[PDB]
């Protein structure tokens, strides 16, 4: 299916406390992709939101390595396994920490995969999986970031209020 | 979280060469000051990498190479050079980073009639490709001749044993080596 | 000469259950440790090598921890094969090794 | 994967017997070996343990010099003689494996030396009967 909304914004990248921001972002009044568990195109970033867990990747086999982030009933996984899963060779980097409307924002830039969930969604974690990553699917609607010009008001606590395309 | 030298530089018993061991460590705060600054270590000399700036620098993975060698027989473990351990056992490259220790251990290893747990390879075909080690003992024939696996004449198992003992001297007691490299 | 201890006498859990092993040992051993389950009148078999990776043919409702002194054993959902008795054994070295004294789970 | 054990029987006290274990499926001569036993129900008891080639036998507290442990390894076969006997030694022996090595999924190419795949029993008795 096809929606539209109004929502998206993240804190741009940096953790300051306070603007005008060239960053990859979710244009306001967009075409969202309201789903009912196909393999989705990764692009330059996604917006996710439902109302338990992904997978990234490239070719999501054994050739390349694979993002798998698992949410238990207490605890989160996220691992980077060459995954088919039916086999895990080598096995890099493995993040154990208290489980994740619910909405997710996934970037991976610089080597850097960064996380940000719930507007003004917060920032859950990054982690330096320093893979490449272009096709995804979900272990719900789905958007893509773009690379557009924003406006923030920060309310006197940070807290990132209103928005300005 | 300082990751675990303590459990490889302490362990209770160590690999014999010929199946040397290794660990990995990742994402952890190392330092190296309390390594080399101890007198215990009767060796510390490295590449490219200077002891005194080692902990002011990050790498992506960092290894662990430990075994025991012969205490004359330590001149081997270094890049270009040539022998029983550096040609059949355990071969390093010429472009080598991180470093190596060894501190004499007699009063661990070695015990009274012998201790023949460490084994050594003897024989092979061709040189080892540096960080490979092989486990496989098929014998090995002297010449032409075979031998229908058997050990005999011109037919030797490839592994013969070190067995220390105490009332040895500095030239054949157990000197316990660790081997770090470097991303 | 590492005496260990299980000490847990004899465990009454009803099938479905998450139950949990302790074995204690007197010194630090700290990364060399087993696990076997032995099916009355059947031969052992291994479960757990080195404290926490499992074997070939093991299911993942068998998960082991410890470190040093205390390790520890964890069985979640039983069926009707899993009552047996359980032993752990240390070889941080290679003179004797001891295997535990073994404890039972039962049927409540 | 297959370890078959024989040799087993009755034998008077002050006797002598000699078990053996012959294993198929595996590179026999890359693997340490070495015997479990089992009295009749209590807890398994380590005996014996042989090494990669000979030239590394080691022995239990109460059987230290009762038992001769070697192996064959061109046979794919293995044996362990037992010399003068007595009568509180009843159990179901057992030859076990060691793993030799377990290369982990990253690195860790650890030695370890646990008793993976066993065989089967062979009763020992030992009685004036
Ligand atoms: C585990 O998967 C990773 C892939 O993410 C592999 O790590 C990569 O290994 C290659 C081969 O050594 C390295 O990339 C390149 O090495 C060449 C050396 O000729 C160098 O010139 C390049 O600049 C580059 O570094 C690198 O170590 C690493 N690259 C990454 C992070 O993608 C690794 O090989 C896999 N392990 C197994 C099980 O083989």
């Amino acid at each position: 299916y096809t929606n539209s909304f109004t929502r998206g914004v993240y804190y741009p990248d940096k953790v300051f406390r306070s603007h005008s921001t060239q960053d990859l972002f979710l244009p306001f009044f967009s075409n969202v992709t309201w789903f009912h568990n196909p393999v989705l195109p990764f692009n330059d970033g996604v917006y996710f939101a439902s109302t338990r867990g992904w997978i990234f990747g490239t070719t999501l086999d054994s050739k390349t390595q694979s993002l798998l982030i698992v949410n238990n009933a207490t605890n989160v996984v996220i691992k980077v396994c060459e995954f088919q899963y039916s086999s895990a060779n080598n096995c890099t980097f493995e993040y154990v920490s208290q489980p994740f409307l619910r909405e997710f924002v996934f970037k991976n830039i610089d080597g850097y995969f960064k996380i940000y969930s719930k507007s003004a969604l917060e920032p859950l974690v990054d982690l330096p999986i320093g893979i490449n990553i272009t096709r995804f699917q979900t272990l719900y609607y789905v958007g893509y970031l773009q690379p557009r010009t924003f406006l923030l008001k920060y309310n006197e606590n940070g807290t990132i209020t209103d928005a300005v395309d | 979280n300082l990751c675990p030298f303590g459990e490889v530089f302490n362990a209770t018993r160590f690999a014999s060469v010929y199946a040397w061991n290794r660990k990995r460590i990742s994402n952890c705060v190392a330092d190296y000051s309390v390594l080399y600054n101890s007198a215990s270590f009767s060796t510390f000399k490295c590449y490219g990498v200077s002891p005194t700036k080692l902990n002011d620098l990050c790498f992506t993975n960092v290894y662990a190479d430990s075994f025991v060698i012969r205490g004359d027989e330590v001149r081997q473990i270094a890049p270009g050079q040539t022998g029983n351990i550096a040609d059949y056992n355990y071969k390093l490259p010429d472009d080598f980073t991180g470093c190596v220790i060894a501190w004499n251990s007699n009063n661990l290893d070695s015990k009274v009639g012998g201790n023949y747990n460490y084994l050594y390879r003897l024989f092979r075909k061709s040189n080892l490709k540096p960080f490979e080690r092989d486990i496989s003992t098929e014998i090995y024939q002297a010449g032409s001749t075979p031998c229908n696996g058997v050990k005999g004449f011109n037919c030797y198992f490839p592994l013969q044993s070190y067995g220390f003992q105490p009332t040895y001297g500095v030239g054949y007691q157990p000197y316990r080596v660790v081997v770090l490299s470097f991303e | 000469e590492i005496v260990m201890t299980q000490s847990p006498a004899t465990l009454s859990v009803s099938p479905g259950e998450r139950a949990t092993l302790s074995c204690r040992a007197s010194q630090s051993v700290s990364r060399n440790l087993a696990w076997y389950q032995q099916r009355p009148g059947q031969a052992p078999r291994l479960l757990i090598y080195g404290a926490s990776t499992r074997a070939t043919g093991v299911a993942a409702r068998f998960t082991g921890s410890g470190f040093g002194t205390e390790f520890t054993l964890t069985i979640s959902g039983l069926q009707s094969e899993d009552f047996a008795v359980y032993y752990c054994q240390e070889y941080n070295n290679w003179p004797p090794w001891t295997f535990g004294q073994g404890t039972k789970v039962e049927i409540k | 994967v297959q370890l078959v054990e024989s040799g087993g029987g009755l034998v008077k006290p002050g006797g002598s017997l000699r078990l053996s274990c012959a294993a198929s499926g595996f590179r026999f001569s890359d693997y340490y070996m070495n015997w479990i036993r089992q009295a009749p129900g209590k807890g398994l008891e380590w005996i014996s343990y042989i090494g990669s080639g000979g030239f590394a036998t080691y022995y239990g507290d109460s059987v230290k010099g009762r038992f001769t442990v070697s192996r064959d390894d061109a046979e794919n076969s293995l044996y362990l003689q037992m010399n003068s006997l007595r009568a509180e030694d009843t159990a179901v022996y057992y030859c076990a494996r060691g793993v030799t090595s377990y290369s982990d999924n990253s690195g860790n190419y650890r030695t370890d030396d646990a008793f993976d795949i066993w065989g089967q029993g062979t009763m020992v008795t030992v009685s004036s009967a």
